[PDB]
């Protein structure tokens, strides 16, 4: 059986980005939700390290 | 003291059409429109169609959708019914004296106007599936469904639920088909309690006049006799044996009916030994343990089914049977007192006038005489009818069925249930 | 029937050809937006309307995917562009404001 | 005396808007109840009997 | 054109009279050519006590058995061949003989009624074979899941009350009961003063009063010295059994709320609320457009099998609720809608939904009210409750008066955080804990 | 896009110092983007339903 | 267009919770000033003058 | 059989107006739901402040 | 049994023996639907044990030998317990069962009694089966001498 | 029917604490766990105004 379905975690993951049912059909009008995501991430990620100086 | 009780009103329209009503002054009014239309007229390339019919009673109509239908009738705690039986379907509706208005328009729509939606009837398949397991629950239907279906070749052998194999098969044009050629003016009847003659004259004249369809006995059964059995461990074996006797209205029709009550049809005190029952004392003189018996009389336009019914222990199957048998075998040699079949006759006629005390078995009457007779026929005269039944007629009457052709149907272990010619 | 009414019928087909679904091999009815009661109607429909349907935004989505669109001569040309949707759309609609005025009293 | 399914016997299906879904035509069961052991389901895959629609105050 | 209001106007008055003996004696006569006449007691199984229970059932299994006039067959016989029906039941509070006959037959069908009432036999080798038919009659009511749960929900409700216990008793006093046991019951409460002689159909009122002082004269010849059949009240407990049993298909649960009893006139608009929910079942055509919310909701989530609201009326008290039957992962939705209903019309009953539970109730009682029978049962059984006969007008007025508030305003008093009795018994572990049924019993946004 | 370009107005207008030209034009601009979401492309909508025969 | 709420029902519904919701708007009032401590409107009730001589 | 179950005795945990099989508890109704819930009013009271 | 009775023929040919015989040659092939699931431990224990006996087996081998066979025979064959005869002997009743159901063609089969193997008589039979005609020995062939 | 079931935020607040079957078994020894939970957020809660000062 596939771990990559059953196992708690995984799921999660596999309904995020894997598995997920998405129109074959977007443009790139909707990558900015990634990049949202990203910028959120970097934003972060280089804010603390501001935050161990400032 | 009562008020003056009303004489029933009657009359046929040149088209066919009965009309019968009676002015009841009750609190509450009943209308039924009675139609040749049962599984009878079913055939071979559309069987179910009336069970699945019997069950589109609130799907759209053209003057009435399906939410109106059962929203107005609610508003009013009226009720819509239908009954089906293998000659007659019947829409009955019933509501208080001021209401009657909007229930015979639905009425109407429904019996006159439906649209069968290709949808609703969709949805609608399911219950034939569920509404058939609900019946099917009760032994009695599964062997009286058999018991049909072996003693003839055509008509009153079609089953009154659809088979398994046409649910969800059974489509709008066939539903649409079988409204509009049987459910015509010369095969309907319109009965109505608490309900004026020229209120339903009117109606029937404005509504339901139409015809298009067929008009004779579509087929006329014919007796076959054969049997049917079906091993399933139940915990007791239930049987019906059979033999072709009169068609309702005949008077041998009556003798049946007579010898019926000779034999035993069903209990008259809570919990008794059956003293006065013949079947009954007759198995129980041979046999221990539980069992039941009762004479089964079933008569039909143009036939008619007579014999008993037994339910008993599996091993025990075949000796509660020939008793049943032999019994009605000793009153077909003769031995039949005069007190016995005055007795019979009491519960009959009582039976009879017990049948019709209440208004919805009264409508039932009168819309089954309507069809099967065209006419109304009092009890005072029923019950004369009745006593015509001479001593011999009731003899001749057992000797008919001991020396004909039979049906049997059987379910259970069927180890020790007997075989037709075995008997 | 008017030299003006073909003045409105030109300003409708004008706007068909401008809204653009036909180049995509879209009828007007495949590209409403899906509620309640056009969920209802999309269920309503017979098997070959509901299949062609499919077959259509498919073809569309498809087509959207490339974005590219069919050859001019295979457009959904106005007139020719069945409503095969509207008649139960308008009939669910019916049944959804009879219960709405069943609620009110 | 017309009315096959009440001149007992032959089964008769009632179907219902409000009420319930009958096959009540004509064979024993009643005198077996007596001598006992009919046990019968309680709301198997099923529905429920005697019915509403009537009542009082 | 006839009206209902005039309809039930022309309903004949029911005419009661009182013999020597206290025994009441009422009629009301139409034009049927036959009848229904039989005597309604004052005595069940309330009247019972822990060691005596079953008793009235066990003479009902002896009343058709044989008196000293006619032994064994003898009834049945009579009965029998003149194509007459006689039959009987017994509830918690009530008994009843009756005969269905040939209204000429009146006169020996009272006869015959009074010899059961008064000289029942109870030959001893009939009593021992009734043991073991009753005892047979229990193991068969075993299967009947519905008719548990309701001795569940009455054993749980009024724990420690007589009320509690079931009509057909225990086996252990089905298999010790003894014809002392009997006969003493019988003298206690068989008197005059406690029975009804009931009729309907094609009778004169005076030939009744006839027969019943000539064949019922000297019972309560003899009015006792200190035996003073008086009911206590019942207790009723919010309480709740589960009857777990994963072998069974579908569940029964059964809750109520305690009740006013038979003469409180809080009775009528509680029917109206309970005909506005109403009941369902699975054969009922017409789903998704029921005007019940919970009959809607139920039909067209697959909620259940069957359903049905009810109102049990004893003296003083009752079980009012709904009982329903369905799959084991259903039954807390059907928990939450039946509540969310009852709480609904607490704190808002509209007006249209009145008028139609209004409606059910009136063709309810018009319709049930329909031949010999039923109206005779009614007769008699309302001179035992109501001490009356009361005619269908009143009803009308009753029901008329009735309207939202009413129905908020009643319902609020019976159902309104109160403490339900909760019974329960098949797959039932979805079933939900009493706290969580008892929270269901208010809403926190009223 | 009479939206975008609207709101590109804005960005550049309050960008500038509250003086001639920038006040009466941002002000516009202001009422434009209000009257736009509120009426014009509700209205916009519905004609475009009337054309298709919707 | 709330035009489907318009109807005798929906004004009887609208009567019926008319105390609950009055009430629960005086939960509120009396909720927001004994929170925030309101000067204004406490004032006025007879105890609770923490703030007078 | 099921004939045979009856609920157990509780008068070791009732509350003292319900000990009485001859009482309407409807009496007490009132007064019993009133304490728990004025233990919870008051506790709720303690929160809030 | 879903996939046995796939074939018309299946369904067909045991109504036939249904219908035939009164008892032993009536029985199904398939388990009955009310059966299933309620044929226990004990009734299969039961069947072997009294079914399974020496009188009624024989042990046939191909690539064997007789020694080994009749060692393994006379060291594990070696039981007794059940029964011996014909149990019932099968009473030809005779009779038709018909099964309505919409298949798109009617199959029928029509029959008596005829002859036990091993007589003269089931030779006969077996003639005449091949005078009147018993599947094709031509792919798709007039069946010309059928 | 009941939107405390098939809303996809309170699933996961009915699956936590409203509809989850527990053992009708487990005593004190199983309140830490609330605890950790109290003390993690009032950790976060102070910690948080301690650094609007700090
Ligand atoms: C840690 C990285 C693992 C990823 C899990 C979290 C991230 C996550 O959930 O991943 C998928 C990728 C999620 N959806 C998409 O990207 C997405 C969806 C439809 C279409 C496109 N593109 C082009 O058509 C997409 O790109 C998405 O992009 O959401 C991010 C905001 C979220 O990120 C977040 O939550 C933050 C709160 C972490
Ligand atoms: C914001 C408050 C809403 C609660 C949702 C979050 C909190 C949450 O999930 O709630 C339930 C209550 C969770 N389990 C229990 O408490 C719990 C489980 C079995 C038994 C007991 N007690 C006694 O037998 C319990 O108390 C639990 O207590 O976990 C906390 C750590 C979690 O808290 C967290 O995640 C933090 C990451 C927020």
């Amino acid at each position: 059986t596939n771990i990559r379905k059953s196992h708690p975690l995984m799921k999660i993951v596999n309904n995020a980005f894997i598995d997920l049912p998405a129109p074959s059909n977007i443009s790139s009008w909707w990558n900015f939700g990634s990049l949202l995501g990203i910028c959120l991430i970097l934003q972060i990620l280089t804010g603390l390290f501001l935050a161990m100086h400032y | 003291v009562p008020p003056h009780p009303q004489d029933l009103e009657f009359t046929r329209l040149p088209n066919g059409l009965v009309i019968a009503s009676l002015e009841n002054y009750a609190p509450a009014s009943r209308i039924g429109l009675f139609i040749k239309a049962g599984s009878r007229y079913e055939n071979s390339n559309n069987l179910g169609t009336s069970h699945l019919l019997r069950l589109a009673s609130s799907l759209t109509t053209k003057g009435a959708s399906s939410f109106k239908i059962t929203r107005g009738i609610e508003a009013v705690g009226g009720k819509l019914s239908v009954t089906s039986t293998r000659e007659n379907m019947a829409y009955t509706v019933e509501c208080l004296r001021d209401d009657v208005d909007i229930l015979m328009e639905f009425l109407l729509n429904v019996t006159t106007a439906p649209e069968f939606r290709r949808w609703e009837v969709a949805a609608l398949q399911p219950q034939l599936r569920i509404d058939k397991a609900v019946a099917l629950q009760n032994p009695q239907a599964h062997v009286i469904e058999n018991l049909h279906a072996a003693a003839y070749r055509n008509a009153l052998a079609n089953s009154l639920y659809c088979p398994d194999y046409r649910i969800g098969k059974v489509t709008p044009v066939e539903l649409h088909d079988y409204v509009q050629n049987h459910f015509t003016s010369a095969r309907m009847a319109l009965i109505g309690l608490g309900v004026s003659h020229p209120v339903l004259k009117q109606v029937a004249e404005q509504f339901l006049n139409i015809r298009g369809g067929l008009g004779l006995s579509g087929a006329k059964a014919k007796y076959h006799g054969g049997e049917i059995r079906e091993q399933n461990g139940d915990s007791l074996v239930h049987a019906a044996l059979v033999a072709e006797s009169a068609a309702i209205g005949s008077a041998e029709a009556n003798a049946f009916s007579v010898l019926q009550h000779v034999l035993g049809a069903g209990p008259h005190v809570k919990r008794g030994s059956n003293a006065t029952s013949s079947l009954y004392q007759a198995v129980a003189k041979g046999v221990h343990q539980p069992f039941d018996v009762s004479a089964f009389n079933a008569s039909y336009s143009d036939s008619g089914l007579f014999g008993f019914y037994t339910i008993s222990q599996a091993a025990s199957a075949g000796d509660v049977i020939k008793a049943a048998y032999n019994q009605v075998k000793t009153i077909a040699q003769g031995n039949l007192s005069n007190p016995d079949v005055q007795a019979a006759k009491n519960k009959l006629k009582a039976g009879y006038l017990m049948s019709v005390e209440s208004s919805e078995g009264f409508l039932d009457e009168v819309g089954s005489q309507a069809l099967a007779a065209g006419s109304y026929t009092p009890p005072s005269t029923v019950l004369q009818q009745i006593d015509a039944v001479a001593d011999a007629d009731v003899i001749n009457a057992a000797k008919k069925f001991v020396s004909g052709r039979k049906s049997m149907a059987a379910s259970g272990n069927l180890g020790h249930t007997p075989f037709i010619d075995e008997l | 029937v008017s030299a003006s009414s073909r003045w409105l019928e030109g300003i409708r087909k004008w706007y068909y050809n401008a809204a653009g679904f036909n180049k995509l091999g879209l009828m007007r009815d495949d590209t409403i937006h899906e509620n309640d009661d056009v969920k209802e109607a999309i269920r309503r429909l017979p098997e070959n309307l509901y299949d062609d349907r499919v077959f259509r935004i498919k073809r569309a989505l498809d087509l959207s995917m490339r974005q590219q669109i069919l050859p001019k001569e295979q457009w959904t040309k106005y007139e020719e562009d069945k409503s095969y949707l509207e008649p139960y759309l308008k009939e669910v609609i019916r049944e959804r404001k009879e219960r709405e005025e069943w609620a009110k009293k | 005396m017309l009315s096959v399914a009440a001149r007992s016997g032959p089964f008769a299906p009632v179907l219902s808007a409000t009420s319930r879904g009958v096959a009540g035509a004509l064979r024993p069961l009643v005198q077996a109840a007596v001598p006992a052991t009919s046990e019968s389901p309680v709301l198997d895959l099923k529905r429920s009997v005697l019915c509403r629609e009537s009542l009082r105050g | 054109t006839a009206t209902y209001a005039q309809a039930l106007q022309s309903v004949p008055e029911t005419q009661v009279s009182q013999l020597d003996n206290g025994l009441r004696v009422a009629s009301e006569q139409s034009s049927q050519p036959t009848c229904t006449v039989g005597v309604w007691i004052d005595a069940g199984s309330r009247y019972e006590s822990e060691k005596n229970n079953g008793a009235g059932y066990f003479v009902e299994h002896l009343a058709f058995k044989g008196t000293k006039n006619r032994p064994g067959n003898a009834l049945e016989k009579e009965v029998e061949s003149m194509g007459a029906h006689l039959n009987a039941y017994s509830t918690r509070e009530h008994t009843a003989y009756y005969i269905k006959a040939l209204s000429k037959d009146l006169p020996k069908a009272v006869e015959l009624l009074a010899d059961i009432v008064q000289n029942c036999s109870l030959e001893d080798s009939q009593i021992e074979k009734e043991r073991d038919v009753i005892l047979q009659e229990l193991q068969e009511n075993d299967t009947s899941m519905r008719d548990v749960v309701f001795n569940y929900l009455h054993a749980t409700a009024f724990q420690g009350t007589p009320l509690a216990q079931s009509v057909e008793g225990p086996s252990e006093n089905v298999r010790k009961l003894s014809r002392a046991d009997l006969t003493e019951y019988l003298s206690r409460h068989y008197k005059a003063p406690r029975m009804v002689l009931a009729a309907a159909g094609g009778l004169e009122h005076r030939q009744l009063l006839d027969l019943a002082q000539k064949h019922f004269s000297g019972l309560s010849g003899t009015y006792d010295e200190d035996a003073v059949p008086t009911l206590s009240p019942c207790r009723f407990t919010g309480s709740q059994i589960c009857h777990r049993e994963d072998g069974l298909p579908l569940a029964h649960v059964a809750i109520a709320v305690e009740g006013p009893g038979w003469a409180h006139p809080d009775n009528v608009a509680l029917q109206v609320a309970n005909a506005i929910i109403g009941h369902y079942d699975c054969t009922y055509g017409g789903g998704a457009h029921l005007s019940s919310p919970l009959a809607s909701i139920a039909a067209t989530n697959k909620l259940c099998q069957s359903f049905q609201t009810f109102n049990i009326c004893y003296a003083d008290t009752g079980l009012l609720g709904a009982h329903f039957v369905c799959d084991h992962m259903s039954i807390d939705d059907m928990m939450f809608v039946l509540q969310g209903q009852w709480m609904r019309l607490c704190t808002s009953a509209t007006e249209s939904e009145v008028l139609r539970g209004k409606n059910l109730l009136r063709n309810a009682l018009v319709s049930h009210l329909d031949g010999t029978t039923p109206v005779c049962e009614d007769i008699g059984r309302s001179l035992l409750t109501y001490g009356r006969r009361i005619p269908l007008a009143e009803w009308e007025s009753r029901i008329a008066e009735v309207d939202a508030r009413v129905v908020r305003e009643v319902c609020s008093k019976y159902f309104y955080d109160q403490c339900p009795a909760v019974a329960g018994f098949g797959p039932i572990e979805q079933l939900p804990d009493y706290n969580r049924i008892r929270s269901g019993m208010f809403w926190l946004r009223f | 896009w009479a939206l975008v370009a609207d709101l590109l107005t804005l960005t550049w207008i309050g960008g500038q110092p509250v003086e001639h030209p920038y006040i009466t034009i941002g002000q516009l601009a202001s009422v434009l983007y209000f009257l736009l979401i509120l009426v014009l492309m509700p209205t916009a909508g519905t004609i475009e339903n009337k054309l298709l025969k919707w | 267009m709330l035009t489907r709420f318009l109807g005798p029902r929906y004004r009887q519904l609208a009567r019926n919770w008319v105390p609950t919701a009055q009430l629960w708007g005086a939960v509120g009032a009396v909720g927001l000033v004994w929170a925030t401590d309101w000067r204004l409107i406490l004032d006025w009730v007879p105890y609770i003058n923490g703030k007078f001589k | 059989s099921h004939t045979d179950i009856k609920v157990p005795d509780f008068s070791d945990y009732r509350r003292p107006e319900v000990l009485d099989s001859t009482k309407s508890s409807k009496e007490s109704s009132e007064a019993r739901k009133g304490f728990s819930y004025l233990v919870t009013a008051t506790t709720t009271v303690g929160v809030a402040y």
